């Protein structure tokens, strides 16, 4: 392909719990 | 005196986040959350979205 689809947001709410 | 450049266009999902545009650079920008910023647009605060925005200075 020649096009690409924009990336996905952060997690705001969700989080690990390591490193 | 800090400012960030924004990747590409974003719109926040949010009242205290806000969306900015390409060419549209920002002043005031640190590094608050892991995931998220918070920057200064001519006297308005609000979220920079890191997956969209990026901190130049």
């Amino acid at each position: 392909q020649r096009n690409r689809m924009p990336p996905p947001r952060p997690d705001v709410g969700s989080k690990p719990d390591s490193i | 005196g800090i400012t960030a450049v924004a990747l590409y266009d974003y719109q926040a999902a949010g009242d205290d986040e806000i969306s900015f545009d390409p060419d549209d650079i920002i002043t005031n920008i640190e590094m608050i959350d892991d995931g998220w910023w918070r920057g200064v647009c001519k006297g308005r605060y609000g979220l920079f979205p890191a997956n969209y925005v990026e901190l130049r200075q």
